[PDB]
């Protein structure tokens, strides 16, 4: 029969007033018989309405998928509301319901930490510009890096590791030729997360 | 992204003197004109 | 009905002639009714003895675990050789099979770059001391920390991350207290793959 | 763990002078005699 997952909305969207959060509600495996899906919303239990549904979508096996995206407030997914879809079909005797929150958990401050390249990755032709990341809580969070006001987008980032204090880090890896590393360009860290003042540091890296 | 804006944002956000019904609007505020 | 796993030996394992490196076979859900299976175990399709199976243990619910454990030669594993465990039952209409080997690919040496820690982390009652492993293929790799000839426990190293080039990087970190380091103790990251010259490499960091 | 053996038994696994079974020899006698 179908399933169905509910997906939070991406760390950054929550965080920053400029973006949109949004949950995702996705069925999958719906009978090509019964074709039709019907989505209800609710936050705490009340049922709200201003979800974006699209049409169902046939996939390989005549099976359908079903997407449905509700927008939520920055301030209520920080502030631990519960966001649930209930999923109804013919096939179903009775209704699918997920439901998604907010880690539960007091929030505590990532500490962000810029590392050069060593001397000895110098003698190579590209060099990695580190972001060490520690000290967080829930593990939630953004990363990303720019130089001279513009995105730098060549960095890989590890996932969240659980400390041993109950907290998170991970590091994030900036590669760069070495030839721009030793021009004095300034490369930054920017890190997004609940516990940090305006959700936002950034930390910068030079020659 | 307009770093004026998300500081508005979070002091609205964290600020003690205003209740659930205030900061909604406030951060409403700052959404929609800014 | 019963499901067979099939695990690889431990990457230091396969790398360090003091260590046996070693296939495990698990079968789950065994009835109850016939706490019976049979394990046969082959490297390139042709039947081997050597292993070590310990009698079935029943758990919660009625049904029976039962493992089998492989020793097999470091340099079978590291040249390719295929591991394969037959599970037979009398529940099971046909035997099941599963079949491990080693990643395959040219392997590339892993680099280690040792990163002391920031400036602005001094001010805290722990500092972190990095390791940097980049550029390796395949992603089995083993890292550990040592000091004064000791091994170092209190470290977290982050899963293997696929770079852009096929390779993969990580990172290990290793907290220890601000005075240890600033009192002039000499650390130690040693990083076991099979692209290293002797499968092992150590490198230092201190003040 | 003793870095002699280790650096015979790296020695013996890479040698090209060695076909598979001068190979094992070389590496049975490393892991048990020392």
């Amino acid at each position: 029969g179908p399933s169905v997952f509910l997906f939070p909305p991406k760390p950054k969207d929550t965080l920053m007033i400029s973006r949109t959060p949004e949950v995702t509600c996705v069925v999958v495996d719906v009978s090509h018989e019964d074709p039709e899906v019907k989505f209800n919303w609710y936050v705490d239990g009340v049922e709200v309405h201003n979800a974006k549904t699209k049409p169902c979508e046939e996939q390989y096996g005549s099976t359908y998928r079903c997407v449905s995206v509700l927008t939520v407030l920055h301030q209520d997914w920080l502030n631990g509301k519960e966001y649930k879809c209930k999923v109804s079909n013919k096939a179903l005797p009775a209704p699918i319901e997920k439901t998604i929150s907010k880690a539960k958990g007091q929030p505590r401050e990532p500490q962000v930490y810029t590392l050069p390249p060593s001397r000895e990755e110098m003698t190579k032709n590209q060099v990695s510009l580190t972001c060490l990341v520690k000290g967080f809580y829930p593990s939630d969070i953004a990363v990303e890096w720019e130089s001279n006001g513009q995105p730098e987008n060549n960095y890989k980032t590890t996932p969240p590791v659980l400390d041993s204090d109950g907290s998170f880090f991970l590091y994030s890896k900036l590669t760069v030729d070495k030839s721009r590393w030793q021009q004095g360009n300034v490369f930054s860290c920017s890190v997004m997360h609940e516990a940090l003042h305006n959700h936002y540091t950034q930390k910068s890296l030079s020659l | 992204f307009n770093m004026q804006c998300q500081r508005r944002f979070y002091e609205a956000l964290h600020d003690p003197n205003l209740n659930e019904e205030q900061r909604n609007a406030k951060i409403k505020s700052i959404r929609d004109d800014c």
